[PDB]
């Protein structure tokens, strides 16, 4: 009636899970999760990408103390300099010959590549975020939209209202600092916008890229130009983004937990391949087979007549029914423990019918619940040539 | 050429700029790289010339070369130009006063061209970087291997994605600039310029001004030898401080922004995904550091980090519901488990 | 018998036939291009002294 | 510079290739480089590029650069050309 399910979430590939049925005949239910994410309330906190010291030009006053002040900018970094003096076609702009004074000056402003493939920051709260979940039935066949996976109210959709989780598969892969960079996601730790490091991570936190305020620990050291002439040299400690390629906050699409690879995302964390996902459904009453429109199937025997043991779902059985009525039977594994894909099978008085499925078990000893008749449909498969291959859909996965 | 972000392109003069290392490691020349940006993951570096070459002061041609020479431009053919890092670029555009060319890697920037009463080049050095979106770690892109989406500039011109702020470029050496008006120093403009002009001795000093003037102290050195732009826009930089009180809003775009595009791009010579019972063997072939690194698909993080530019037979033990293994930022792979062995039969006489 | 001797087998001088197992593998010729880039072991003469 | 063994010039006509790596952005060269014999223990390089200098389609010179430009060649002097 109530569909319990520990069911994985694995990339969309179809898988089974049954309804054990007492008072009308089992039915099968295809709880088959295509993915799962997260999305909790979140802030930006700031941008992050490679530096460049973009200087928005100097403040100068070669007449006594030069003075520093910023510009449509929180800061200017600006380091006085003696010994040197303007030329650069002859004359100078310094406006005082009584004092050669010169100030350079130069401020770290955001790069082009910060609108673009580009961390970004982010106060990760509290999941909120469906999960898109198949159902195939034994009433219905297919509809994969998504139904929450967190308590504000799981939508019914198909002959199951399902609830989902709460968050399993994409738990939250996700620290509570998050940054998210295109290929590898990096849930990993970082202070908040002002007070950032240049060997660390977050050495440039602007509040957003376009935007002409940030926070510039790169450690930009301007030195002394000689030869009595000015320049502003650039020296910065490595960057808090080429970390990304070389030092590891952990890069999540290839290093996350719970089979879900990460891409540039709001704190999704798509296309998982464990979940172990206990679903719970609500299907109506109505939507099973009754157990007298159905058999009691049992008498039967199953024997596989070439099972195959993949997700590849060639595997087929026999089984010799043996039915008490006769009729239309929904079947699956109980809840996986082998994936089975014929809907429904049908079944005669002392006939014998071959059903599908894909072995989740290295031998087929699964049961299959032919509504009201378990029976193991026992034998021997096709070779596991295959392990290299997306994620599976043999579920009642912990070896499978 | 375009004229749809003549913001920058038309309202650009050439800016003159000390160089650090040239003829004595020091000389007076236009040129001076600010700018640098090998911030792509590609091959191509967005710099910025003092010198605005581009059009002249009109709307026409990104292929000519307008440096000063003076105060004044020096509209030239751009011939005698040779952008190069640590090698000759290929030139891609200019526009403004900013120049996109695809160039080998390099340390440093070299331009010159001698039009000048010396050798009149300029070197500098500014750090150029290219690598891989993510995982693997290269300098400049092999010339095989697969393509894929890297960070690269614009194969066009008057763009914009972004915007560095461009507000009042200031006060430059040049003695032209602060010529004699037959007694007193005398600012000048490159074509027309808002200059808030002024000397040691009291004056106006903020304030959106061309009403600052001094005259009162006079020495070329004594005075603020002046571009302030505002309709000659020129990016701002070390070697253009801006007067000394408000700025003059220009804040302008970057025409040479990085977009998406097919680089000749990183991935070390082709994988093998094998398998064995509940284990990906993974014969590796790569020429190059690429970082291997996988994810055991439980609830099992698995990380990895391991450079393989050697070629071994490594090994991730896959957990029951996969792993998944992700050769450097050449596309994932994805494994489920099971077992394998390849191919092997683990019975099959039919019941 | 490739990285190692016998990578390159020749039974005749300036061949016009061989058997080598010379671990020969072909990569992309990217952007539009078009070559034939050889990546290739080592052989009996780049070392084994 | 002259020509001597016809077998290769004669019965050839330069043929139009692509550069295997001319920076990021490639430059299309017909004398784009296969067959390096530089192998020499010496520092002397033998190069093959793939266009056919030597005559144009002429009797004498090697002293000629026929590359391609269009499926047509262009018949020029080798002069400009410098190996390094």
């Amino acid at each position: 009636y109530e569909h319990t399910a520990v069911m994985p979430n694995k990339v969309g590939i179809p898988y089974k899970a049954l309804v054990e049925r007492p008072g009308y005949a089992p039915v099968h239910l295809q709880i088959q999760l295509v993915n799962t994410r997260i999305i909790p309330s979140t802030n930006l906190e700031y941008i992050t990408c490679k530096y460049k010291t973009k200087v928005p030009s100097p403040v100068v006053k070669c007449c006594g103390a030069t003075q520093c002040t910023s510009k449509p900018h929180p800061d200017y970094q600006c380091q006085v300099f003696t010994g040197v003096y303007p030329f650069m076609w002859g004359g100078a702009y310094c406006f005082c010959d009584t004092e050669n004074t010169q100030m350079s000056e130069a401020y770290v402003e955001r790069s082009e590549e910060c609108s673009i493939d580009h961390a970004k920051a982010y106060k990760v709260h509290t999941g909120t975020v469906q999960a898109m979940v198949n159902i195939t039935y034994g009433s219905v066949s297919w509809r994969s939209a998504d139904v929450y996976v967190n308590g504000e109210t799981p939508a019914k959709i198909g002959d199951a209202k399902l609830i989902i989780g709460p968050l399993s598969s994409a738990w939250s892969p996700f620290d509570n600092k998050v940054v998210v960079y295109g290929h590898e996601v990096y849930n990993y730790d970082f202070p908040e916008y002002g007070t950032g490091k240049a060997g660390s991570f977050g050495d440039l936190q602007s509040r957003t890229s376009t935007s002409n305020d940030l926070y510039a620990n790169t450690n930009l050291k301007l030195q002394r130009p000689q030869a009595g002439i000015v320049h502003t040299p650039f020296t910065q400690a490595p960057s808090g983004f080429e970390r990304w390629k070389r030092d590891k906050g952990a890069p999540l699409n290839d290093v996350a937990p719970f089979g879900c690879s990460i891409a540039l995302e709001p704190l999704r964390a798509e296309n998982c391949a464990v979940g172990s996902i206990p679903i719970s459904i609500d299907i109506p009453d109505a939507a099973f087979t009754r157990i007298s429109e159905t058999p009691t199937v049992s008498d039967l025997e199953c024997k596989i007549t070439e099972c195959t043991y993949a997700s590849d779902f060639g595997g087929i059985a026999t089984v010799a029914y043996k039915s008490s009525k006769a009729g239309n039977c929904p079947i699956h594994s109980p809840s996986g423990v082998a994936v089975i894909k014929e809907n429904d099978v049908t079944l005669a008085e002392s006939g014998s019918f071959t059903f599908h499925f894909s072995t989740a078990n290295i031998h087929p000893a699964f049961k299959l619940q032919v509504c009201t008749s378990a029976v193991t449909c026992k034998g021997d498969c096709k070779p596991p040539k295959d392990h290299i291959v997306d994620y599976p859909a043999q579920h009642t996965e912990s070896f499978t | 050429d375009l004229d749809t972000h003549f913001t920058q392109y038309k309202l650009a003069r050439p800016y003159i700029a000390d160089c650090p290392n040239c003829g004595h490691s020091r000389c007076d020349s236009p040129i001076a790289i600010e700018e640098v940006r090998g911030d792509a993951h590609a091959g191509v570096i967005r710099i910025q010339t003092s010198a605005m070459f581009g059009l002249k002061t009109d709307g026409v041609d990104l292929a000519y070369m307008s440096f000063m020479n003076g105060k004044t431009q020096k509209s030239i053919k751009i011939d005698n130009l040779h952008v190069r890092t640590s090698a000759p670029c290929s030139l891609v555009s200019h526009h403004g006063y900013y120049i996109l060319a695809q160039c080998p890697p390099g340390d440093t920037v070299t331009v010159g061209f001698h039009d000048g009463p010396n050798r009149h080049t300029c070197t500098v050095a500014h750090k150029v970087e290219f690598r891989p979106v993510g995982r693997e770690k290269y300098r400049h892109p092999p010339e095989h291997g697969v393509e894929l989406p890297c960070n690269r500039y614009t194969h066009k011109r008057a763009d914009q994605g972004h915007y560095v702020e461009m507000h009042q470029p200031g006060l430059v050496a040049d003695h032209s600039l602060l010529s004699i008006h037959s007694a007193k120093v005398k600012i000048t403009v490159p074509s027309g310029a808002q200059v808030k002009y002024y000397c040691k001795c009291p004056d106006v000093r903020e304030g959106i001004t061309s009403s600052d003037h001094t005259t009162t102290c006079t020495d070329v050195k004594q005075c603020r030898a002046y571009l302030i732009d505002n309709k000659k826009w020129v990016y701002n930089s070390g070697r253009l401080p801006r007067g000394e009180g408000d700025t003059f809003k220009g804040k302008l775009h970057v025409p040479f922004v990085p977009v998406k595009a097919k680089c000749i791009a990183t991935l070390a010579p082709e994988p093998l995904v094998e398998h064995k019972h509940r284990t990906l063997i993974l014969h590796l072939h790569p020429d190059h550091p690429t970082l291997l690194t996988t994810r055991s698909l439980g609830s099992d993080a698995n990380p990895t980090r391991q450079w393989i530019e050697r070629p071994t037979t490594v090994n991730f033990t896959v957990t029951g519901e996969g792993l998944e293994y992700t050769w450097g930022n050449h596309p994932p792979k994805r494994v489920w488990a099971q077992e394998s062995g390849e191919g092997n039969p683990h019975g099959w006489p039919h019941e």
